[PDB]
C-alpha cells in the first residue's frame, strides 16, 4: 500500500509499504529518499511519535495516511 | 497563584518547560486541580497521571518563587519512554508526545461523500482512543489524493494531537505551506486506485475538525548536503485572532485562537536551552518561566524567534 510523509520543507514523499513493516524499515526507506540517518527521524503520526520495533498497523496507519517527519532541537 | 518554579534537575529544561505550558492549560489544569482524574485506562498503570496531576497541584497551591521538583514526575514519565531515563538533553515536542500519550492511555475511557466518510473515520478512531486529554488536544486532518489523469479524488481522515508545520515569515504562510496542494509526481508519482497505476496526482491537506487547544510545532530544521542545522527564521504568530477558516474543510467552520504558551529553544540541533513564556489562566498575564525563575513578562515580549511550540486556545 502506500502512505506519504511530510518532510522537512513541507515537500511530500510517497513510500510503498505493507501494515506489518516495521518503523524502522520505514526510515531506512525516507533515508533512501531523502538522506536523513534514521536515528535522526521522528516520525509523528495520529499524535503517537512512531517506535522502532513496532510496525506501521500497530499505529492503525492506513493506506494514503500520512507521516509527519520532524528532526530534534535538543536542549535542557 | 500558580507561579512556582520547576527544578532542573540536570537537562530538564526541555521537561520543565512543556510542563509550565500544560500547567497553564486551563482545561488540563482543572482537571488535576478538581481530581476529575481519579474517577477516570489501557494498562493497570495509573503513577504517571498521579504524579502529573499532584506536580500540578503544587505548582498552583504554591507561593511565587517556591521552586517545585518534579522527581517523582520524571521517574514515572521514563517508564513509559526509557528515552528520557537519563540527564541528557532532549527535545521538548518528542517530550510532549510522549507525555500526553502516556496520560491519554492512563485515563482512556475506553463511497459516502466526503463530509459522512469523515465523521465514520471520527467515530471509529473514538471507539480506540477517548479521554478528557484527547477531548483537549485532538483534531482530524483531511487528506484528498486527486489523479490527474482520470480526475478521481481519493479522500482519508487522519487524527492529529499536534501539528509540525513546515517554515515558508508569518504563522500563516506556515499554515499554508502545510496545506498547499502538494504535486506529487516523478520518483513520488502515487499509484492511483482507479488507474491502478502510478500518476501524477495532487495530495492537500484541510483541517476537517480543529481541536480546543492547537498545539503547533515549528519545524525548525533544515537538511542539506553540507550540513544539518537549526532554522532560526523568524515566525511572526498572533497573540490573538488566529484565523484558521482558510483551512478548514467546511466553508463556513469557525477556527480562532488565541495564544496562551510557548515553548523556547535557543541553540542547534544537538544542544541549547529551554525557556516557556506562559499566560496564567486565572490573570491573563504573561511571565517567563526559566526552571526555577519566574519572572513577568508583557504580551509584546513573547514573539521571538527562539518559539518553537505554539500553544493556542480555541476563542
Ligand atoms: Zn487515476
Amino acid at each position: 500500500m502506500q502512505i506519504f510523509v511530510k518532510t522537512l520543507t513541507g515537500k511530500t514523499i510517497t513510500l510503498e509499504v505493507e501494515p506489518s513493516d516495521t518503523i524502522e524499515n520505514v526510515k531506512a526507506k525516507i533515508q533512501d529518499k531523502e538522506g536523513i540517518p534514521p536515528d535522526q527521524q521522528r516520525l509523528i503520526f495520529a499524535g503517537k511519535q512512531l517506535e522502532d520495533g513496532r510496525t506501521l498497523s500497530d499505529y492503525n496507519i492506513q493506506k494514503e495516511s500520512t507521516l509527519h517527519l520532524v528532526l530534534r532541537l535538543r536542549g535542557g | 497563584q500558580g507561579l512556582a518554579g520547576l527544578r532542573n534537575l540536570g537537562n530538564t529544561c526541555f521537561m520543565n518547560s512543556i510542563l509550565q505550558c500544560l500547567s497553564n492549560t486551563r482545561e488540563l489544569r482543572d482537571y488535576c486541580l478538581q481530581r476529575l482524574y481519579m474517577r477516570d485506562g489501557s494498562n493497570a498503570h495509573t503513577a504517571l497521571v498521579e504524579e502529573f496531576a499532584k506536580l500540578i497541584q503544587t505548582i498552583w497551591t504554591s507561593s511565587p518563587n517556591d521552586v517545585v521538583s518534579p522527581s517523582e514526575f520524571k521517574t514515572q514519565i521514563q517508564r513509559y519512554a526509557p528515552r528520557f531515563v537519563g540527564y541528557n538533553q532532549q527535545d521538548a515536542q518528542e517530550f510532549l508526545r510522549f507525555l500526553l500519550d502516556g496520560l491519554h492511555n492512563e485515563v482512556n475511557r475506553v463511497h459516502l461523500p466526503d463530509d459522512e466518510k469523515g465523521r465514520q473515520m471520527w467515530r471509529k478512531y473514538l471507539e480506540r482512543e477517548d479521554s478528557r486529554i484527547g477531548d483537549l488536544f485532538v483534531g482530524q486532518l483531511k487528506s484528498s489524493l486527486t489523479c490527474t489523469d482520470c480526475g478521481y479524488c481519493s479522500t482519508v481522515f487522519d487524527p492529529f494531537w499536534d501539528l509540525s508545520l513546515p517554515i515558508a515569515v508569518t504563522l500563516m504562510d506556515c499554515m499554508r505551506l502545510f496545506t498547499k496542494e502538494d504535486v506529487l509526481d516523478g520518483d513520488e508519482k502515487p499509484t492511483c486506485c482507479r488507474c491502478r497505476g502510478r500518476k501524477r496526482c495532487i495530495k492537500k491537506f484541510s483541517i476537517q475538525r480543529f481541536p480546543k487547544i492547537l498545539v503547533l510545532h515549528l519545524k525548525r530544521f533544515s537538511e542539506s548536503r553540507i550540513r544539518t542545522s537549526k532554522l532560526t527564521t523568524f515566525v511572526n504568530f498572533p497573540l490573538r485572532d488566529l484565523d484558521l477558516r482558510e483551512f478548514a474543510s467546511e466553508n463556513t467552520n469557525h477556527a480562532v485562537y488565541n495564544l496562551y504558551a510557548v515553548s523556547n529553544h535557543s541553540g542547534t540541533t544537538m544542544g541549547g536551552h529551554y525557556t516557556a513564556y506562559c499566560r496564567s489562566p486565572g490573570t491573563g498575564e504573561w511571565h517567563t518561566f526559566n526552571d526555577s525563575s519566574v519572572t513577568p513578562m508583557s504580551s509584546s515580549q513573547v514573539r521571538t524567534s527562539d518559539a518553537y511550540l505554539l500553544f493556542y486556545e480555541l476563542a
